[PDB]
RNA sequence: AAUAGGGUGAAGCCAGAGGAAACUCUGGUGGAGGCUCGUAGCGGUUCUGACGUGCAAAUCGAUCGUCGAAUUUGGGUAUAGG
RNA sequence: GGCCAUGGAAGUCGGAAUCCGCUAAGGAGUGUGUAACAACUCACCGGCCGAAUGAACUAGCCCUGAAAAUGGAUGGCGCUCA
RNA sequence: UAACGAGAUUCCCACUGUCCCUAUCUACUAUCUAGCGAAACCACAGCCAAGGGAACGGGCUUGGCAGAAUCAGCGGGGAAAG
RNA sequence: AUAACUGGCUUGUGGCAGUCAAGCGUUCAUAGCGACAUUGCUUUUUGAUUCUUCGAUGUCGGCUCUUCCUAUCAUACCGAAGCAGAAUUCGGUAAGCGUUGGAUUGUUCACCCACUAAUAGGGAACGUGAGCUGGGUUUAGACCGUCGUGAGACAGGUUAGUUUUACCCUACUGAUGAAUGUUAUCGCAAUAGUAAUUGAACUUAGUACGAGAGGAACCGUUCAUUCAGAUAAUUGGUUUUUGCGGCUGUCUGAUCAGGCAACGCCGCGAAGCUACCAUCUGCUGGAUUAUGGCUGAACGCCUCUAAGUCAGAAUCCAUGCUAGAACG
């Protein structure tokens, strides 16, 4: 017999299996579709996970009834050092898919990336790319042969490049290190620029702009083991259940005398890779500016650190990218920022946001202030002041 | 944007910070956090509280 | 005649709010709500603004055992505007109106949420303190 | 042989008041009842709770009926398979 | 402008009639088009051409008729002058 | 039919996470370890679909397929056990 | 060797669909219907039978959850009308996507109230009890009515009545892992899965249409329903932070400072977790179905079709998204 009534499935079929992802750095699926008319440019950035904050922005939507008028919206901020540009790999069209031909390094490589190829470096006598640093001999002509090896026969261009997080408040050393497409330009052209920037940093202002709409790649929240009701969001069960409430009462038919693939079953919850796209871009901070917190109408001279850092996070010393709402991953995650797989000329996505004022209150409280100066202002001098 | 006080502390509230009480006769209460809030529902005297 | 933002849902059907106006209703007991979606075992539930099917449970007796529409002005759970507000009135009330949104008392009593005033321009006109 | 602590306030009795009388009223006192709230006790309503190869071949937890009598109970004794 | 109905319908609304004359040729009308006519077009007759043509029926294969629940069975693959 | 009722039934006020619609916390389990160490059950065993068949196959036929050793959960099947 | 669930054959009966066309439809058989007859399909009805199970397959219904069918209620694109508009009716491709909240009833069924785009019908051992519940039915107690001399009966009514076991195999959900010289990093992508859905308001516009009454649609704009995946700014919830403060009883001769009350109680309470009770995000190309066409024979005309060809659906395949074959 049939349910009773028709009630829609619980949870999405596509983005199964709910299992953990092979690795913590989420990786690029798919990069920007390669247009030869288009400058030789960066399709995306590493950074981490700072924390959230909140702004206020006049809104330009015609139409809405909170046009012209302020609207309060969360932001996450990702903190974005140049990344450091070591390496180039080749992709070559087959009957088989794309197959990489060559990778090419630089020279010198930092310490914090000869690291990523260990896992208990300080027991080692730290021999990784020696011989090859040996092969640019005074001619380093094993390394132009490659070269033109990958500008004859590739049509694929990849730049690796890795992130300075050494320059971040995180205890952990290893950089991470990404392969990020080149886009735009002959292959000739993408291999004389990925060759130009060996050793050589490359800033987030050189990959995105303000008002730009980008995707987020990242593993999600781990959870750990989960029950039904949790992970998929199944109705509990009577309260006087015998046995327990916190499950899904008929996982299958008599027949097929299997449970099938669909039925909601009790497991890991989080730590997925994900990809979540239109995320626009409000602000692209500059470690320099001492007024990263500071807009045009709030002149309080302010970095976009809450009162007492980041919970969790640590100061954001570094460029940063200040994005609309959530993204995935937790404090600390690497996260990478790509550029947009299409052309989207919705209000949404031509708007040109100007912000009026960013919170730097407290986020470990009920934070009430902005600045020391506005608390010491507020309280007046107390007795550890003298 | 306007930086709001609190009606039971004087605190800074700013942009979304704290709850806004409509009470019966239309009066306008602004909390900058559930704090300040939950002495006001228990009727407390802010004249009283040694921190407001 | 309007297009208000989506506000967090404060009567559920079975909901008795106060009656705001003069009409001489002091009770209105949700039913339902209009524009309610189908999902299995979920209860509609109305926010301010929204427009209820109501009877008057306590009131004058040519009021009572009969349903007429009904516009919520305001409610005691907090609800976000868009401006990050969150705001709470006293109580929960509403006023009787017809199916068009014309209200059959003549005042309101006590404020009115400034959702439910930029949907319904006759409740606007009768009413005192916008918030 | 055993049965915390409270509530209610029956007869009888004392004083005062009204009435022509027959009588009535008020304030106390008194401490009745297979009365009542409720421990121990005796019982075993519901969770159709726990457990349900148990601590246990009937228990455990909360909740519950009754709790001064047709009460509870030890021992001795009598009644034995149509 | 055949008639009667019908304001009128004159072929073309419903009824009648179902005629005659000439015509190789014309329905007292095929339709468009009209308030009706006009107007155009078909039955209809001819002028042109260079051998087929029209109607009804019969039965072979194929198609329609041909809608059920796990995915699935000319045994499977596959097969089209097989 | 007053009073009484762990009796059956309907409605109202208060209360409420019974519910909208779920979330969070604690202890003991579950979990891992040292030591200790049973029982039910057992033709052989253990992936599916269709066919046919004692008319609902783990085994047969035809297909899909198919790669050691494993852990925590789970309750579709073993037409599971009793 | 034989009756009460499911299953198997049948399909009278139930349900659904055809053929001819006497009639209905102001005229007019077939826009929409359609008698007398007649041909079928289905197994969600009930019969008929008794093949399997009586060294037992847990027999109603509801809750929960997945999937499938189409004889499509709504949503997409279209053809037809006794389609002027609006509305409506018939039909094609269509199961991608949705199909509700309640009063009474154990109910399945039913019937009302109400929202809604719609509140379609069904299957999977009348799906689903080592998933629950146990109201009904169907043990034993008891009451009533009728029947019986009686013990008792009732397919009549009523009340109370134990719902057991998974640690095995498989399968599902997740998690490790030997060996294919070792180890590390970055990758490719076979195959499998796949995701969005519907409504409202403004403008178009009181326009087209219409005597009037009434009254659309495309481009565009702002919102909303159901669903999905994240996230913790803010607000709310939670407190063994037993963090701070308060309170009672008792104990330490008092104070200070503490113990206990089977976390003693109360207010606040960060962090963490978490809520359509909060916020963010949910893409763009091709090929097609129905259908409407172009050229064009067969058949000197005609014809969307025969060869060839154009546009075109919520369809399909890609883009994108998830896993990464542990013998790629
Ligand atoms: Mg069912
Ligand atoms: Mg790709
Ligand atoms: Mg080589
Ligand atoms: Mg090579
Ligand atoms: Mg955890
Ligand atoms: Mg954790
Ligand atoms: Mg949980
Ligand atoms: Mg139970
Ligand atoms: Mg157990
Ligand atoms: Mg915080
Ligand atoms: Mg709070
Ligand atoms: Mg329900
Ligand atoms: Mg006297
Ligand atoms: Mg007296
Ligand atoms: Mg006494
Ligand atoms: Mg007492
Ligand atoms: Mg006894
Ligand atoms: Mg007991
Ligand atoms: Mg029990
Ligand atoms: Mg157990
Ligand atoms: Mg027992
Ligand atoms: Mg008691
Ligand atoms: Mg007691
Ligand atoms: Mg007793
Ligand atoms: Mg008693
Ligand atoms: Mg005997
Ligand atoms: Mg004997
Ligand atoms: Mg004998
Ligand atoms: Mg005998
Ligand atoms: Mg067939
Ligand atoms: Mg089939
Ligand atoms: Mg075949
Ligand atoms: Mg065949
Ligand atoms: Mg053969
Ligand atoms: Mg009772
Ligand atoms: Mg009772
Ligand atoms: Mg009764
Ligand atoms: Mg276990
Ligand atoms: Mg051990
Ligand atoms: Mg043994
Ligand atoms: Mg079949
Ligand atoms: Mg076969
Ligand atoms: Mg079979
Ligand atoms: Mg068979
Ligand atoms: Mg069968
Ligand atoms: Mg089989
Ligand atoms: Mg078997
Ligand atoms: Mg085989
Ligand atoms: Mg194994
Ligand atoms: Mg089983
Ligand atoms: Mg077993
Ligand atoms: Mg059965
Ligand atoms: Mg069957
Ligand atoms: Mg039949
Ligand atoms: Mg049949
Ligand atoms: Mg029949
Ligand atoms: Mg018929
Ligand atoms: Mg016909
Ligand atoms: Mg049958
Ligand atoms: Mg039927
Ligand atoms: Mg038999
Ligand atoms: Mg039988
Ligand atoms: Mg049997
Ligand atoms: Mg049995
Ligand atoms: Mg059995
Ligand atoms: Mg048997
Ligand atoms: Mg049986
Ligand atoms: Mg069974
Ligand atoms: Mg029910
Ligand atoms: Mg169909
Ligand atoms: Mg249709
Ligand atoms: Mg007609
Ligand atoms: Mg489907
Ligand atoms: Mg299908
Ligand atoms: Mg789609
Ligand atoms: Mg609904
Ligand atoms: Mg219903
Ligand atoms: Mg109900
Ligand atoms: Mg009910
Ligand atoms: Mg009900
Ligand atoms: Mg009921
Ligand atoms: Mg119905
Ligand atoms: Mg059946
Ligand atoms: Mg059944
Ligand atoms: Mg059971
Ligand atoms: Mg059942
Ligand atoms: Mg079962
Ligand atoms: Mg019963
Ligand atoms: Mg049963
Ligand atoms: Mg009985
Ligand atoms: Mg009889
Ligand atoms: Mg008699
Ligand atoms: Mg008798
Ligand atoms: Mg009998
Ligand atoms: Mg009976
Ligand atoms: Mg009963
Ligand atoms: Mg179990
Ligand atoms: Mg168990
Ligand atoms: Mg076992
Ligand atoms: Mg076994
Ligand atoms: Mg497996
Ligand atoms: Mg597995
Ligand atoms: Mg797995
Ligand atoms: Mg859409
Ligand atoms: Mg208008
Ligand atoms: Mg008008
Ligand atoms: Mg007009
Ligand atoms: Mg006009
Ligand atoms: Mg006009
Ligand atoms: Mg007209
Ligand atoms: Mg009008
Ligand atoms: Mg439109
Ligand atoms: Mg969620
Ligand atoms: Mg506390
Ligand atoms: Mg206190
Ligand atoms: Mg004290
Ligand atoms: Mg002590
Ligand atoms: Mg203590
Ligand atoms: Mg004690
Ligand atoms: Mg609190
Ligand atoms: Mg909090
Ligand atoms: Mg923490
Ligand atoms: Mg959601
Ligand atoms: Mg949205
Ligand atoms: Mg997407
Ligand atoms: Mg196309
Ligand atoms: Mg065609
Ligand atoms: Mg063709
Ligand atoms: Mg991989
Ligand atoms: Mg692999
Ligand atoms: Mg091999
Ligand atoms: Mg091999």
């Amino acid at each position: 017999s049939h349910r009773k009534y028709e009630a829609p499935r619980h949870g999405s079929l596509g983005f199964l299996p709910r299992k953990r992802a092979a690795k913590q750095r989420g990786r690029v699926k798919s990069f920007p579709k390669d247009v030869k008319s288009k400058p030789v440019a960066l399709t995306a950035f590493l950074g981490y996970k700072a924390g959230m904050t909140t702004i206020v922005r006049d809104l330009d939507r015609p139409g809405s009834k909170m046009h012209k008028r302020e609207v309060v919206e969360a932001a996450t901020v990702v903190d974005t050092p140049p990344m450091v540009v070591v390496g180039v790999v080749g992709y070559v069209e087959t009957p088989r898919g794309l197959r990489s031909l060559t990778t090419v390094w630089a020279e010198h490589l930092s310490e914090e990336v000869r690291r990523r190829f260990y896992k208990n470096w300080y027991k080692s006598k730290k021999k990784a790319f020696t011989k090859y640093s040996g092969k640019y001999a005074t001619d380093a002509k094993q390394v132009e042969t490659e070269l033109a090896r990958i500008k004859k026969y590739a049509s694929v261009v990849r730049v690796l490049a890795h992130t300075q997080i050494k320059k971040t408040p995180l205890s952990q050393k290893k950089a991470h290190l990404a392969e990020i497409q080149i886009n735009g330009g002959s292959v000739s052209d993408k291999v004389d620029w990925a060759k130009e920037h060996f050793e050589k940093e490359v800033s987030v202002d050189s990959v995105f702009e303000q008002d730009e709409m980008i995707d987020v790649i990242a593993v999600t929240k781990g959870h750990g083991f989960e029950g039904v009701t949790h992970r998929w969001g199944t109705k509990k069960l009577p309260r006087k259940t015998h046995r327990g409430l916190r499950k899904v009462a008929c996982i299958g038919a008599w027949h097929p005398a299997n449970v099938n693939w669909t039925v909601a079953r009790a497991g890991q919850n989080g730590y997925h890779h994900r990809t979540s796209i239109n995320h626009k871009v409000y602000r692209v901070g500059k470690g320099t500016d001492e007024a990263n917190g500071a807009t045009e109408f709030d002149r309080t001279k302010k970095t976009i650190n809450p009162m007492g850092g980041f919970v969790r996070y640590g100061n954001v010393n570094n460029d940063f990218v200040l994005l609309k709402g959530s993204i995935p991953g937790v404090k600390k995650r690497v996260v990478t920022l790509r550029k947009s797989l299409y052309v989207d000329t919705s209000r949404r996505a031509v708007e040109k946001v100007n912000l009026k004022w960013i919170d730097t209150a407290s986020r470990f409280g009920k934070g009430r202030f902005q600045t020391p100066a506005e608390k010491h202002a507020f309280m007046g001098t107390l007795k550890k002041d003298l | 944007m306007k930086i709001e006080v609190d009606s039971f502390s004087g605190s800074k509230i700013y942009p979304g910070r704290g709850t806004l009480f409509v009470r019966g006769d239309s009066k306008i209460f602004r909390f900058q956090s559930s704090k300040s809030a939950s002495l006001f529902q228990q009727r407390k005297n802010p004249r009283r509280i040694s921190w407001t | 005649s309007g297009n208000k933002f989506r506000m967090s849902l404060a009567l559920p059907v079975g909901a008795v709010m106060n009656c705001a106006d003069n009409s001489g209703a002091r009770n209105l007991y949700v039913l339902a709500v209009k524009g309610t979606g189908a999902r299995l075992n979920r209860l509609p539930a109305a926010a301010a603004g929204d427009m209820v099917m109501a009877t008057v449970k306590k009131g004058k007796p040519e009021l009572r055992k009969k349903v007429m529409p009904a516009i919520v002005i305001r409610q005691s759970k907090p609800w976000r505007r868009r401006d990050g507000v969150y705001l709470y009135f006293e109580d929960n009330a509403g006023v009787i109106v017809n199916p068009k949104g014309e209200m059959k008392g003549s005042a309101i009593t006590g404020p009115v949420a400034k959702e439910c005033a930029d949907l319904w321009p006759r409740i606007a006109s009768n009413s005192g303190v916008v918030v």
